[PDB]
């Protein structure tokens, strides 16, 4: 892979690198910081080689923005260096939230295909409690802080890397498939001075939407909601047709439900009063 | 006719929980992100998926747009994926359109979303592999079931 965003944040005393998404040529890292307008990068804890730059570790020292160029590419990141939870396993601005519904299907696992030949040792916590993988169907109980934590090799000492999940377990919605109800086709009688209301109604989901669709003065709107004792949500809505003349007579006016779900479509057509 | 309805701001991601943003160079593109990421590239994380009414209704109609720093909206335009600065339009006179999707859930998940494109009926936004990057792309549908034309649409 290749780190593709402007803006990145990571904790202190990790180590980190930086990858520019191009690959005996010439290359150049700079770094810019308060006063300092571009420092050429040529370290003798920093690594440049193969198209890459590496912190062994990173540290509050780094933060700023770094900028690349290989003659025809250029690149520029900022980087945010954040202090790290001394106390704990991980810190909170650097964990990755996921959304898992209660009776399902759910995993967590840990790899790194970056430092993956360096690892001696990889730990799982929850809410740093040691424990690679957690294969299994959600608990609500599952909720929690899951750290995957990475050992390293690096000439002399120690490093880890930790990335953690925030795995929050959801209830499933009851979501529904929206009806429209009543016919179909729709007859609908009036005279020629006067005007008409015509109601829609349906079934539908909180997000659901209903709207009605005629030609685009002499038309108008307007919604309400009310709950089934069966804990659906049912929905109306009026469009009113001022002074009719013969201009709305055989024209579908269309009501519909759509739903990130399903749709369904009614039409209504203007009829004078012989049927 | 497609006309505009409500809009909300949404947090896009692929099969592998990577988030979708525009680059420096207006690509639709999908990286790995902290919580802490995805919330300071924003504006470039954060699109305003937007609704319309269809006389033909097909799913949910939508666009899909980004304020990077100026607003643009994405767009199907001969079968390729890009970024056309414009804003979404209170109206549109046709039946397709390059710069409207059909959203539909994946039935059996809530979750999972997919944009089928309005211009070209069997083609859906997808993410995909080219060389380095992870890209959003439009493809016609590979397997049945492919987990690359799935999106989740969250806050
Ligand atoms: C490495 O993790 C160990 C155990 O999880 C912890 O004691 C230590 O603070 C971590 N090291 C660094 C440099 O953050
Ligand atoms: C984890 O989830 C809870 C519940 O949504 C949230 O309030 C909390 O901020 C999250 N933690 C982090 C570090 O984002
Ligand atoms: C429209 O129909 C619904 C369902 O039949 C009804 O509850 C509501 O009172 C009607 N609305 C108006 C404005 O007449
Ligand atoms: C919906 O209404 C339009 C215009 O009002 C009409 O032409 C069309 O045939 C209607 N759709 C269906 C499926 O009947």
């Amino acid at each position: 892979s290749c780190t593709s965003r402007p803006h990145i944040t990571v904790v202190e005393g990790e180590p980190f690198y930086l990858k520019h998404c191009s690959c005996t040529t010439t290359k150049s890292w700079y770094k810019s910081s308060g006063s300092q307008e571009h420092v050429e990068l040529n370290p003798r804890r920093i690594a440049l080689h193969d198209c890459v730059l590496e912190f062994w570790p990173v540290e509050l020292n780094d933060t700023g923005s770094y900028f690349f160029q290989m003659k025809n590419y250029t690149q520029k990141w900022k980087l945010n260096v954040i202090r790290r939870n001394k106390h704990s396993c991980f810190t909170e601005r650097q964990v990755t939230s996921k959304i898992v519904e209660v009776k399902k299907f759910f995993q967590i696992t840990c790899e790194n295909s970056y430092y993956q030949t360096l690892v001696n040792s990889t730990s799982l916590y929850k809410n740093c409690k040691k424990l690679p993988t957690i294969k299994k169907n959600a608990e609500f109980e599952d909720q929690g802080y899951y750290s995957c934590v990475h050992f390293l090799h690096h000439n002399g000492k120690l490093f880890n890397i930790t990335k953690t999940f925030n795995i929050t377990i959801v209830e499933d919605r009851s979501n529904i498939v929206p009806v429209l109800l009543g016919p179909k086709l729709n007859h609908v009688a009036v005279e020629l001075g006067k005007n008409v209301r015509l109601n829609c109604s349906a079934l539908l989901n909180e997000e659901d939407v209903i709207y009605w669709m005629f030609g685009e003065n002499i038309h108008e709107e307007k919604e309400m909601r009310i709950m089934t004792p069966e804990g659906k949500w049912h929905a109306s809505k009026v469009l009113r047709i001022e002074n009719i003349g013969e201009s709305n007579l055989n024209v579908l006016y269309n009501c519909t439900v759509a739903s990130t779900g399903g749709t369904d479509t009614k039409s209504f057509i203007l009829v004078r009063k012989a049927d | 006719y497609f006309g505009k309805l409500e809009s909300k701001l949404s947090v896009i991601r692929n099969l592998n929980d990577q988030v979708l943003f525009i680059d420096q160079g207006n690509r639709p593109l999908f990286e790995d992100m902290t919580d802490s990421d995805s919330r300071d590239n924003a504006p470039r994380t954060i699109f305003i998926i937007s609704m319309y009414k269809d006389s033909q209704p097909r799913g949910m109609a939508v666009t899909i747009s980004v304020k990077s720093e100026k607003i643009s909206t994405l767009s199907s335009e001969n079968k390729i994926i890009s970024f056309k600065e414009m804003n979404p339009p209170d109206n549109i006179k046709d039946t397709k359109s390059d710069i409207i999707f059909f959203q539909r859930s994946v039935p059996g998940h809530d979750n999972k979303m997919q944009f089928e494109s309005s211009s070209y009926e069997g083609y859906f936004l997808a993410s995909e592999k080219e060389r380095d990057l992870f890209k959003l792309i439009l493809k016609k549908e590979d397997e049945l079931g492919d987990r690359s034309i799935m999106f989740t649409v969250q806050n």
